[PDB]
């Protein structure tokens, strides 16, 4: 069980701290060709005539669009989300105003979605932003998603075996480990921390000394909160395919300034963004969707950094579609 | 307010810290250091024309004396005055404190160097029950060598010159440790035994090899005052006999190894 | 001076080089070759130390740090006080500690006892270049090596271990954490042993070899016995480092993820999957 | 060289030797056996041990514990075999997930932990006394029962009483081969890096320098075995050239020395100490400091490092962060 050199490292902190990421370059290359397959952008057409508002009948996001720039943007989405399945995924075939099909308006929502994340949430998305891509990567349903539970294997396209099957309790511990890192921390940071806003990351004391007041009994969290921390940044670190020292300098982990990267607190930005998501767009759609969809306890599919990044720390190593996309934000 | 905190600044785990290494630092100088000087204690010197001070320094040195009540009787009290009346073929070789000495005679029968004993007790090592513990399988009946192993007795010893220098008759075992110490040998041409240290022996299946000394000087290894026994101090003089050779058997060895 | 026992011994001799030279001693300490080097080392790499340390804000003992250059420099040579500063406190270090050793050597040819204690010591010297030499030469650069600081070269092996995720899952060092703490169980065995026997309590009589056998014997089931328990000691402790040094030469050159999945080879055998 | 030094050449083979207790003599339950492989770099006999009270009490207890630990773990793969076998590293029996204080934790939600752990401490106390009587019985000091209760202390401390002194259960180290091992980063980084701990520094200094006197020591009686080096008590009781040889290496080369019989002290005193500096850590940790590293900054001691990536302000704090 080894991957032989070189290695290729990078340096995050000041000389002699050893901090920095640790890549094997045939992963990174790998990774880099399945994020290859990003679709370019469609070429552009000019914009001809009349907002489809009036042109259209059931048009409701992109209204604003010329008719030329909006079936653009239609073909667009077919190769982002459905496109083994064609225009017929989301429409009637006789009639495209047709809300008939539920991929219609879970498409609709995810529209607004990803104009939200591109429009809103700036501060992690910067100017790479998203497309239905970024998540879908050719598919309905996106291959890295998360139930309330744990379940395996993470990429939903592999087949899954008799004990990673949800319904085999005997492999619990392992769809948990599979999720941080192959830790055995007994906790999941996904319904911990991800699914709503909840919780709270930050467990180290800011001060020498115990406060008195908050530092005995019941006045005090539990220690299974570190843990569960500790879970968490396995997660995000497997999820980025990066190490603590990406975001940390280990000395002391809950301080910032000179002691954290940048890319920390577009992180911070990252699990608010994520909350956003879960709470307002994607847990809803348990309403709209099939039953099939749908987890052991009614819950849609839902998001965590892995269906971005899908284990690189910028999704698809930074390629941007989004001046080639306007309808999908950032929208003024 | 805070748990711990003492005074402006000043905390119970901060006070702890120079407790911590008070407490260090005097069982290290104070009890550990003097355990230290249970033996070799007082320091030998040249000495003063002139001189009347029972020297404080080496007082405060030094711990209380101890006694060991020892197994079959007696008592040892460390530390105690133990200088070495005995003569020492050694010459200096230049005048300052630290030169080193030369041998001016045969450092292997002078016993000097690396061919030096102790001044231990003319004792036989006795067992818990009373008996000589270090004795030849002659005597050690109850005692055998372990099959699969070379059994030396017979085995031609082959002296640090190639040459073969007496045969083994008999291994010597240690009834309290079970564990064989010397070999012993007919020395060739001679009306003599030598043992000699298990640790000295390159055992073979054809030979016994012996590094340590050249044939000629099996010879002169010490000789025991009895036959079946040895005392603590006669396994100083045997053991350090071969050390010595590593030294001295031959001119170059003294000299730089390269 | 001299301990009681002592003069009989300062015979000239057992000298890897120089000879007569440097043969002697200077108080207790025996000089020779080595001596000379290991001072001279020693010297040098203190007043680099000192020298950096002058430039650097803090006189802070806890605080000082002396940093081994960018990545970027490479296995290269660095400006002084960006790098170059622990490159030659690490060459002194060196020269420092394979002198001691020889020097170790130089003393036991002199006694006529084995070389036995210059060897255990170049384990420690062998791990040092582990971390400070080979594993930067494997990953190129000797900004992977740890500073030269109380507290700093600390900040280090914390970063280290979590660039790794959990270090703890690391199989060697696993291996190296047990003979960090058997050994020092037996040292605590082995010291207390011997103390018991020569030291029963009240006015009892020392004990004797029999009676160490019986303790252990009758505690646990086996006595190693009193020669084997000090060729022990000195494996035990020995592995530490020389199983350890695994676990720090894997962890870059030949294994970039985390080390809780290393244990996948085990994990994810399809037969239990 | 010496090849004793790396192992036995010729082995002798000799009746059973037996050291009469005060009392249990018959207790010594089993028949000698040899082994030619042992004997090879050991003592060759195997057996006979010592039964007795203290020791079967230590037996009952332990296994009790071990019951109830491998018990909840099968219950953890769903008592599924292959599973736990395959899974077994990863399974662990937890303390309190929840605060209760110091409540008795449901059975469910560390209740089964609380078990185990008391039955635990009642196989180490059980054990204690074995170590410490049959030292007794045989006429013995007994520094060993004082080095391992020093060892019992700390373990003592982790599992029970720094989780009662902050008055929480959900601090103790769950049962478990990497559960145990992941309790270590928790607690370290809820108590603000134990690098920076003072007491985990002198513990390790200890560790470290039992390595270093072990290897040191093993290795001297080893270069010595040919003046019988390794007859240490009576190299105590009656100086030989061994020790001296000994004493005047380490003379020579460091400027000081020990005796045989202080080397072992030095020895017994440093590991005691890793066990004693580290419960002392952990009495203090929680109690009276909360952050380590936050404590060595309070008091001047931490190192401080230039930005090398930007410095980076907590968005939270920032006009306009969310929550
Ligand atoms: C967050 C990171 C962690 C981490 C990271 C870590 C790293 C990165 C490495 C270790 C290593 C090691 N760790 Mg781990 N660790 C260990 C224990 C150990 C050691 C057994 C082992 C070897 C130490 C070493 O290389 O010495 C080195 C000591 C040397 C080289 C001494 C050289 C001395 C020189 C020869 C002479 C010095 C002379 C002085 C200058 C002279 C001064 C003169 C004066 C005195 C007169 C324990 C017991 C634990 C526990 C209980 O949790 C732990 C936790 C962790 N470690 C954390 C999880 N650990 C090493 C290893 O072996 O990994 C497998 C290693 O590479
Ligand atoms: C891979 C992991 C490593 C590690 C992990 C480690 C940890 C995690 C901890 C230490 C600690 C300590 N380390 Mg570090 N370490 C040290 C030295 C030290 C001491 C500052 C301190 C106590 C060590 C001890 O008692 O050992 C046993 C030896 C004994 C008892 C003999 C006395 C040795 C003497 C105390 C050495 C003092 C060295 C001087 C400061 C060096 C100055 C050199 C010149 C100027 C004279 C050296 C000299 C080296 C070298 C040369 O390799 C080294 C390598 C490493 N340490 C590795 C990089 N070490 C502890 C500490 O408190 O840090 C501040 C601690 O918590
Ligand atoms: C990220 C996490 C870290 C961590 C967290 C940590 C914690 C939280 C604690 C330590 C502690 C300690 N650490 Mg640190 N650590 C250490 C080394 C050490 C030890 C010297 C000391 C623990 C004492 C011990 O031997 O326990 C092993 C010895 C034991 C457990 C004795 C057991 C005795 C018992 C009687 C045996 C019973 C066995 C029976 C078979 C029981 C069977 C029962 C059945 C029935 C179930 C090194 C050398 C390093 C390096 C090189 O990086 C390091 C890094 C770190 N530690 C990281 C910073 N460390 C302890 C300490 O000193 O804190 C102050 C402590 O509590
Ligand atoms: C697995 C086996 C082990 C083992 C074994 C043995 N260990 C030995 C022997 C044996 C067998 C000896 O024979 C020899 C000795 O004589 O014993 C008294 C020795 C010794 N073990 C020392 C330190 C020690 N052992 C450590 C570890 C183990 N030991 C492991 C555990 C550690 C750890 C763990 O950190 C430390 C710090 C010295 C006291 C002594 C060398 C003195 C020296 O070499 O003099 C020569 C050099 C000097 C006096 C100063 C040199 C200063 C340089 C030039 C300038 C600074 C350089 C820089 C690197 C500083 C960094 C500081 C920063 C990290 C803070
Ligand atoms: C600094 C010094 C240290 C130090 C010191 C010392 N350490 C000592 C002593 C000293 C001095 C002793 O005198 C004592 C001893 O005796 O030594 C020979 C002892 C010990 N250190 C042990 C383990 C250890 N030390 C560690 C650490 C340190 N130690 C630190 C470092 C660690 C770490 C590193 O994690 C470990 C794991 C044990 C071997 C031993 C206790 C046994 C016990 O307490 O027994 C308790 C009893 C049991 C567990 C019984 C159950 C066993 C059975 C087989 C289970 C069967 C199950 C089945 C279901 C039943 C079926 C029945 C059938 C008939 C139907
Ligand atoms: C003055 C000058 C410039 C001179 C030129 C000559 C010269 C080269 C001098 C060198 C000066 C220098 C550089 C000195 C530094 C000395 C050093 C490196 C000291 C380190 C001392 C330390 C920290 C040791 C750590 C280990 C330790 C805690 C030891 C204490 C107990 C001792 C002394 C153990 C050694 C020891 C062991 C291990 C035995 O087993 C044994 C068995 C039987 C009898 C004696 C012994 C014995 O003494
Ligand atoms: C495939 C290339 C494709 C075609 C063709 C197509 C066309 C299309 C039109 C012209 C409309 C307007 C119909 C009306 O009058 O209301 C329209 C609107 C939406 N579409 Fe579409 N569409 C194609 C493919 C897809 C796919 C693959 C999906 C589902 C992922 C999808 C979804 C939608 C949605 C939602 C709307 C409403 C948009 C809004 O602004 O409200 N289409 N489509
Ligand atoms: C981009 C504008 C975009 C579109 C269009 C889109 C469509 C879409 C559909 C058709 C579904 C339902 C699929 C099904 O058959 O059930 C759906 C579901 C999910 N999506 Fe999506 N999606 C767009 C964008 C994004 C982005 C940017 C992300 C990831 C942040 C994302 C995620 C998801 C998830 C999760 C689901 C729910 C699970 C499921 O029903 O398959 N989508 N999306
Ligand atoms: C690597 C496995 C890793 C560890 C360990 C780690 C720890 C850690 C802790 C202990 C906290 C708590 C801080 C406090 O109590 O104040 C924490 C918080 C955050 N982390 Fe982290 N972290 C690890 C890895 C990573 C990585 C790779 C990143 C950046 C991509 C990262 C980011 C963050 C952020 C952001 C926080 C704060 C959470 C919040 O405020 O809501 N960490 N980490
Ligand atoms: C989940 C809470 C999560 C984490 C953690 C996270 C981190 C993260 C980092 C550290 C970066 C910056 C890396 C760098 O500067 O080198 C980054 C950047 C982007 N992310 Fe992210 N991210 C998390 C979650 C999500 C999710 C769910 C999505 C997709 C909807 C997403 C997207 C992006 C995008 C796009 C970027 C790139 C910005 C760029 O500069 O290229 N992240 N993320
Ligand atoms: C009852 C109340 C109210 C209060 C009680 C207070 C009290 C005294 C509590 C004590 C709590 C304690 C001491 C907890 C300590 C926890 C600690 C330190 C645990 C540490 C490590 C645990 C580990 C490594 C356990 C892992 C798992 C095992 C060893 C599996 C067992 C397997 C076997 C032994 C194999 C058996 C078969 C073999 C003999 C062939
Ligand atoms: C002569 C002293 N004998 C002796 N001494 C010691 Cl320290 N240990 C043992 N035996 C072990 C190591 C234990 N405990 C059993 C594996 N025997
Ligand atoms: C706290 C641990 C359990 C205590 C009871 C264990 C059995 C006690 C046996 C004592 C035997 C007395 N003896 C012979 C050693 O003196
Ligand atoms: C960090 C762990 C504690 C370190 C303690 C080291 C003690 C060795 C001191 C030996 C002092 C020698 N002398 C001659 C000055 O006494
Ligand atoms: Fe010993």
């Amino acid at each position: 069980c080894f991957e032989p050199p070189p290695a290729t490292t990078t340096q995050t902190g000041f000389r002699g701290l050893s901090m920095g990421e640790v890549l094997h370059p045939a992963t990174v290359k790998a990774k880099k060709e399945r994020d290859a397959q990003y679709p370019p952008a469609l070429a552009a057409v000019k914009a001809e005539g009349p907002p489809v508002s009036q042109v259209y009948k059931n048009v409701k996001v992109l209204g604003n669009l010329t008719e030329a720039e909006f079936l653009r943007t239609m073909t667009a989405i077919t190769e982002w989300v459905s496109p083994q399945e064609g225009c017929t995924y989301c429409h009637d075939e006789n009639n495209l105003a047709s809300e008939a099909k539920y991929p219609y308006v879970v498409a609709r929502r995810m529209l607004e979605m990803t104009r939200a994340i591109n429009t809103n949430w700036t501060q992690h998305v910067a100017q790479t932003g998203v497309t239905c891509y970024t998540c879908h990567r050719g598919t309905p349903l996106p291959p890295y998603v998360r139930y309330l539970e744990p379940t395996l294997p993470l990429n939903n396209r592999e087949t899954p075996t008799h004990v990673e099957r949800v319904e085999t309790r005997s492999g619990y511990v392992v769809r948990l480990a599979k999720y941080t890192a192959y830790s055995a921390l007994n906790y999941d940071p996904f319904t911990m921390f991800l699914a709503n806003d909840k919780r709270q990351v930050r467990v180290v004391p800011q001060t020498a000394l115990p406060l008195v007041g908050v530092s005995r009994g019941k006045e005090r969290r539990p220690l299974s909160d570190a843990y569960a921390t500790f879970a968490l940044m396995m997660s995000i670190s497997d999820s980025l395919g990066t190490n603590c020292t990406f975001c940390h300098n280990a000395q002391t982990f809950e301080s910032w300034g000179k002691k954290s990267t940048p890319q920390r607190a577009i992180a911070w930005w990252g699990i608010r963004m994520v909350r956003d998501l879960n709470m307002n767009y994607l847990a809803p759609l348990n309403a709209s969707l099939p039953a099939s969809r749908l987890g052991r306890q009614g819950e849609a599919p839902q998001a965590d950094c892995r269906t971005c990044h899908q284990g690189v720390t910028k999704p698809l190593f930074g390629a941007s579609r989004l001046k080639d996309y306007p309808e999908l934000g950032p929208i003024k | 307010m805070y748990h711990g905190a003492l005074a402006q600044h000043l905390d119970i785990a901060q006070l702890v810290w120079y407790a911590q290494w008070l407490v260090i630092w005097t069982v290290v100088l104070l009890y550990l250091r003097r355990e230290d000087r249970r033996e070799g204690y007082p320091l030998v010197e040249p000495l003063g024309l002139v001189k009347l001070a029972p020297e404080d320094g080496q007082v405060y040195e030094l711990p209380y004396p101890k006694t060991f009540v020892l197994p079959h009787g007696g008592t040892v009290t460390v530390p105690r005055r133990r200088p070495e009346t005995r003569e020492l073929k050694l010459a200096q070789t230049d005048g300052f404190e630290g030169a080193p000495l030369q041998p001016t005679g045969n450092p292997l029968v002078d016993a000097v160097g690396p061919a030096s004993y102790a001044e231990r007790a003319e004792v036989v090592d006795a067992t818990v029950d009373g008996k000589a513990k270090i004795v030849p399988l002659r005597v050690a009946t109850d005692f055998s060598i372990a099959e699969g192993d070379v059994d030396p007795r017979g085995l031609p010893v082959v002296a640090a010159d190639g040459v073969e220098a007496g045969t083994v008759t008999d291994l010597w075992v240690d009834r309290s440790e079970h564990y064989f110490r010397y070999l012993e040998l007919s020395v060739a041409g001679s009306a003599r035994t030598a043992l000699i240290p298990l640790g000295f022996c390159d055992v073979k299946k054809d030979k016994i090899v012996v590094t340590s000394i050249l044939s000629e000087q099996f010879a002169n290894v010490p000789r025991l005052q009895s036959r079946d026994q040895i005392t603590l101090r006669e396994e100083d003089k045997v053991s350090a006999y071969y050390a010595g050779g590593l030294l001295y058997a031959t001119p170059e060895r003294a000299e730089s190894l390269l | 001076a001299l301990l009681s026992f002592e003069r009989k011994y300062r015979v000239r001799g057992g000298t890897l080089i120089g000879g007569d030279l440097f043969d002697f001693w200077v108080g207790p300490y025996f000089v020779g070759f080595f001596g000379v080097s290991a001072i001279f080392f020693i010297f040098l790499g203190v007043s680099l130390i000192g020298y950096a340390a002058s430039q650097g804000p803090t006189w802070d003992p806890f605080a000082i740090s002396i940093n081994p250059p960018d990545l970027k420099y490479g296995l290269g040579a660095a400006p002084l006080l960006e790098g170059g500063f622990w490159q030659a406190i690490t060459v002194c270090a060196l020269g420092a500690f394979i002198s001691w050793m020889l020097r170790e050597v130089e003393i036991s040819r002199k006694l006529g006892i084995g070389w036995h204690v210059p060897l255990a010591f170049c384990v420690p010297i062998f791990m040092f270049c582990v971390l400070q030499v080979f594993r930067p030469l494997l990953l190129g650069s000797w900004g992977h090596a740890f500073p030269y600081g109380i507290l700093s070269h600390l900040d280090w092996v914390n970063n280290f271990g979590y660039q790794y995720l959990n270090w703890h899952y690391n199989p060697g060092h696993m291996s190296s954490v047990s003979f960090l703490f058997v050994n020092a169980m037996a040292l605590g065995l082995h010291g207390g042993l011997i103390l018991s026997v020569a030291n029963p309590g009240d006015g009892d009589k020392v004990k004797t070899a029999e009676h160490e056998n019986q303790y252990f014997r009758d505690v646990v089931g086996y006595s190693i016995g009193a020669l084997s328990i000090h060729r022990l000691g000195l494996f035990l402790a020995s592995n530490i480092f020389l199983t350890g040094a695994f676990g720090t030469i894997a962890s870059g050159p030949f294994w970039t993820r985390g080390w809780p999945e290393w244990w996948g080879w085990w994990l994810d055998i399809p037969f239990w999957s | 060289a010496d090849y004793q030094t790396i192992y036995t050449q010729i082995q002798a083979r000799g009746p059973h030797i037996t050291v009469s207790g005060e009392w249990g003599d018959n207790d010594r339950v089993g028949k000698p056996f040899y082994s030619y492989w042992l004997g090879k770099i050991g003592d060759a006999q195997i057996g006979p041990i010592y039964l007795g009270a203290s020791g079967i009490a230590a037996f009952a207890f332990g296994s009790t514990a071990i019951l109830i630990i491998l018990f909840n773990m099968a219950a953890e793969v769903h008592f599924d075999p292959l599973q736990f076998f395959r899974q077994f590293f990863w399974l662990g029996l937890y303390p309190p997930k929840a605060q209760y204080g110091m409540g008795i934790p449901p059975l469910h939600d560390g209740g089964w932990w609380l078990m185990a752990g008391l039955f635990m401490t009642l196989s180490l106390g059980s054990w204690w006394i074995r170590v410490y009587s049959r030292a007794r019985a045989l006429g013995l000091g007994t520094h060993i029962a004082w080095n391992f209760a020093a060892a019992i202390f700390f373990v003592l401390c982790i599992g029970c009483i720094h989780p009662t002194l902050v008055g929480s259960w959900s601090e103790g180290v769950p049962f478990g081969i990497w559960p145990h091992i992941d309790w270590l980063t928790a607690f370290s980084i809820r108590y603000g890096n134990f690098y920076y701990c003072p007491w985990h520094g002198f513990s390790i200094g200890f560790a470290y320098g039992c390595g270093l006197l072990f290897a040191a020591h093993g290795a001297t009686i080893l270069a010595v075995a040919r003046f019988g080096g390794d007859r240490e008590i009576e190299q105590i009781t009656d100086r030989g050239t061994a020790v001296e040889r000994a004493a005047l290496f380490w003379r020579w080369t460091i400027g000081f020395n020990a005796t045989i019989e202080s080397v072992h002290r030095w020895g017994w005193f440093f590991s005691l100490m890793v066990m004693v500096s580290a419960s002392v850590g952990i009495l203090l940790t929680g109690t009276f400091v909360d952050n380590w590293y936050l404590w060595c900054v309070k008091h001047g001691a931490a190192p401080d490092y230039p930005a090398y990536l930007p410095a980076t302000p907590d968005p939270a704090s920032l006009p306009g962060a969310p929550k």
